[PDB]
DNA sequence: ATCAATATCCACCTGCAGATTCTACCAAAAGTGTATTTGGAAACTGCTCCATCAAAAGGCATGTTCAGCTGAATTCAGCTGAACATGCCTTTTGATGGAGCAGTTTCCAAATACACTTTTGGTAGAATCTGCAGGTGGATATTGAT
DNA sequence: ATCAATATCCACCTGCAGATTCTACCAAAAGTGTATTTGGAAACTGCTCCATCAAAAGGCATGTTCAGCTGAATTCAGCTGAACATGCCTTTTGATGGAGCAGTTTCCAAATACACTTTTGGTAGAATCTGCAGGTGGATATTGAT
């Protein structure tokens, strides 16, 4: 599934980041980082889900997860 | 047969994407990865659509920000090309490692 | 149920830009903003009072919390507004 | 005759009070605290809406969208410092290209 | 006219003898140990407090503490902390 | 009235269950605090100070000392992956740092 | 009392070298010493500013170790060892 | 001879030495003097518990040391062994102390 | 810098749909009017601690020499990563239903908060104990020159 | 491949600044007998959430070409490390005065608690509108070529 995050899409992110030239190994490196990021955030969110005894991860769960990870996000209930 | 020199179109893409705000990762593939990772912590979960969107917004802002630091690290090494080495340095200084 | 600062953000929007509107998403951003700063001021005032073994959060804790949290000019003006509203509130 | 009108504010003093009490911050809450806190929140909100409104106007838009809130925050040294650990969904980033990457 | 200030020194010292009967601790080290306990206490309580608030709950139970501990501690540290906590509670309730 | 049993002894703990329960009620964490909460928290706190004292005592041993000092606490924290992450934003006064020289810097 | 001036120079070249040594640095360019002083001063101002703000709020004239400890916690530089 | 250690040898001796110890590296009085000067520029007539000055020195030194490690990685990354203001600035920017 | 030929941008308009803004109404807050509780300010003042001073000593900060070897420039070419025309399929997206499920109610037995009344567990010093900081000295490297 | 020159270790020693214990209250747990909630436990809804289905369309995966970037190899001016001579000023030790925390009381202005009375903000349809997404048509910016 993570290979689903494609080279060109990673190129795009790098572009919005101001990157001009990209090494061929960046794509796999980026996927690894992206995965650790999602695991960390989702783990916390699901923990808020489970605590609330729900079967549905809510935007709020993610928002609270992001806040704990020092990644505060505006736009989804805080 | 017209052809742009290497770097010319790249610079053009930077200007385009730094101008917009649309998510840059295709939605379905991303949603698929989110659910796969989540499945390892708790089975048979459902997701509010906005939950998936928050994660993608958070994820892409993080990656874009991370690429900026990586870029700064590459330039610091007299390069114009980013490498795993640059991503690694940035994450180390950020304390993510 | 489900209350938000929308009504209020919008009113304030009209005073500074009577001509300008605001999208739903942008309104969502403003709500997040207000909730966040509210939590930060409140939390700090909470600590200030606890550090000083006080059981009540007065405008004095809110002010110091503001000085501790907002950068320079933002802090000056916020403080100015804060004491201004308390002054007016106590007079009449 | 509400406390807000008395305080001369648009933001809800009565609600800020209920939120301070129900938020487990302290055992008691002074009467001025909600007024002060409410005024601070309204002011910062006016600051962002002002600058964000300007960003819209300078884009030939009349409706403020996330992009505008991001441009206002990031182009303001103070607002940026205050929200440096916050991400505005759908706001993108400021256009900026490292000199060394330009042509010729 | 004394002004007494509490501490965890007595308890830190007991746990020390349990793990290293032969070992002592300087006051500076005990100072560090005290800051540590107070710090993790605040982090756990803080997280428990938030958790309860997000769930419209007015009371913090062993369950909030448990989920707070899982959120705060990394891998193995969490698993073991949860076991000790759970154990202590069931013991405590079993009147044990 | 029956003879008093401390909640700690009931919980089978060294850490003060009563103290922790009081600290919880007076810390403005919630309107009310459950009876198990202070027990569960005292246990986790006791377990964590047991884990770091174990590793610190060992560092003391390695440095041939019988008394744990700040430096021992540091060596134990920074050398343990999990404690290091948990206290990754913490500074131990008089702890110094782990001896560590980047390879590129050694005599070529 | 007596005018306090230029005390930043009290942070000597050898003291900065020692600090870089503990930080694992083998070689140091001549301009490092002035950069370091500037960074130290910014760091110190911000912590002292917050510490003194906690001092003033308590209506005290004496900045306490706790004032500094709270200032550091705010700045995300938690310090163990002075919580007394 | 006279005997002379090659440049770099003593520097490495110093790294090992200071990474072994935990004593504060900046002289006490001078540092207390700096704290008093900065404080005074913020609020006159302030007093300090000796303990408060030490908490600050412990924190400033832990901070500088950590910053130098980061600076050192930025230099090595530039294929250098000599830290420069450039590296400190890169480290601080990535640390988010001054993007 | 021009000459020329691609492709890129870039204003100006323009037409609708997706949102916004505007209305029309009800419970859940918010504002009152009283009646008490109480937190913590004001008034001493006991007394830790902080600011200063004196003074002698040697650990270190300063400066200066000198030259090792590191950073800064150059040059060069092998080959990685950009730009692209191609061909194809995974992402979009739009209903259509069915359903797993957040959200609400209504009780209530279990669990907490209370207000007192005893009972120790802790904390603040004295009274005892003792690692180990500092000093010395050969055994052991560790370096750097022939 | 040696050895001087020094730096680095490790073990042996010994009183004392810094732990460990020993004592004594007393602040704050613990034991009890009531007075509230509280958070479930079932029972049922209106929904947002998966599932397919089913097309089409960009958007992605490929294979080519080669521009130009990264790295390796060489130089070399001079920055910065190692050593030394000098002697300044941080450290140490103690002694005081008294500023200003901290401990205690005394006690109102101010906050908590109801019991109601009004009022406003959250909802769910209804009446506009701001841009998005195209459409030209016109200078621009690029890159090949004199
Ligand atoms: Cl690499
Ligand atoms: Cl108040
Ligand atoms: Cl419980
Ligand atoms: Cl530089
Ligand atoms: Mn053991
Ligand atoms: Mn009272
Ligand atoms: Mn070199
Ligand atoms: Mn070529
Ligand atoms: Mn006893
Ligand atoms: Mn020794
Ligand atoms: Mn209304
Ligand atoms: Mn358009």
């Amino acid at each position: 599934n993570i290979q689903g995050i494609t080279k060109p899409a990673i190129r795009r992110l790098a572009r919005r980041g101001g990157v001009k030239r990209i090494s061929g190994l960046i794509y796999e490196e980026t996927r690894g980082v992206l995965k650790v990021f999602l695991e960390n955030v989702i783990r916390d969110a699901v923990t808020y889900t489970e605590h609330a005894k729900r079967k549905t991860v809510t935007a709020m769960d993610v928002v609270y997860a992001l806040k704990r990870q020092g990644r505060t996000l505006y736009g989804f209930g805080g | 047969p017209h052809r742009y020199r290497p770097g010319t179109v790249a610079l053009r893409e930077i200007r385009r994407y730094q101008k917009s705000t649309e998510l840059l990762i295709r939605k379905l593939p991303f949603q698929r990865l989110v659910r796969e990772i989540a499945q390892d912590f708790k089975t048979d979960l459902r997701f509010q659509s906005s939950a998936v969107m928050a994660l993608q917004e958070a994820c892409e802002a993080y990656l874009v920000g991370l690429f900026e630091d990586t870029n700064l690290c590459a330039i610091h090494a007299k390069r114009v090309t980013i490498m795993p080495k640059d991503i690694q340095l940035a994450r180390r200084i950020r304390g993510e490692r | 149920r489900k209350e938000s600062y929308s009504i209020y953000v919008y009113k304030v929007l009209k005073q500074v830009h009577p001509d300008t509107g605001i999208s739903s998403k942008a309104m969502g951003i403003m709500n997040s903003f207000v909730n966040d700063i509210f939590e930060r001021i409140a939390g700090e005032a909470s600590r200030l009072a606890h550090y000083n073994k006080r059981s009540t959060i007065t405008s004095r804790e809110i002010q110091t919390a503001v000085r501790l949290l907002l950068p320079g000019e933002l802090a000056k003006h916020a403080v100015s507004e804060g004491t201004k509203a308390v002054t007016k509130y106590t007079s009449a | 005759k509400t406390r807000s009108s008395r305080a001369g504010l648009q933001f809800p003093v009565g609600r800020v009070h209920r939120l301070l009490r129900k938020g487990n911050y302290s055992e008691r809450v002074g009467a001025g605290a909600p007024v002060y806190l409410a005024a601070v929140l309204e002011y910062l909100t006016a600051e962002i809406l002002e600058l964000a409104g300007n960003a819209a106007r300078d884009n030939k838009k009349t409706r403020i969208i996330p992009r505008h809130l991001q441009l206002a925050i990031r182009n303001d040294e103070e607002l940026n410092k205050l929200l440096g650990r916050v991400t505005i969904a759908q706001g993108g980033v400021l256009p900026n290209i490292q000199a060394v990457l330009l042509p010729k």
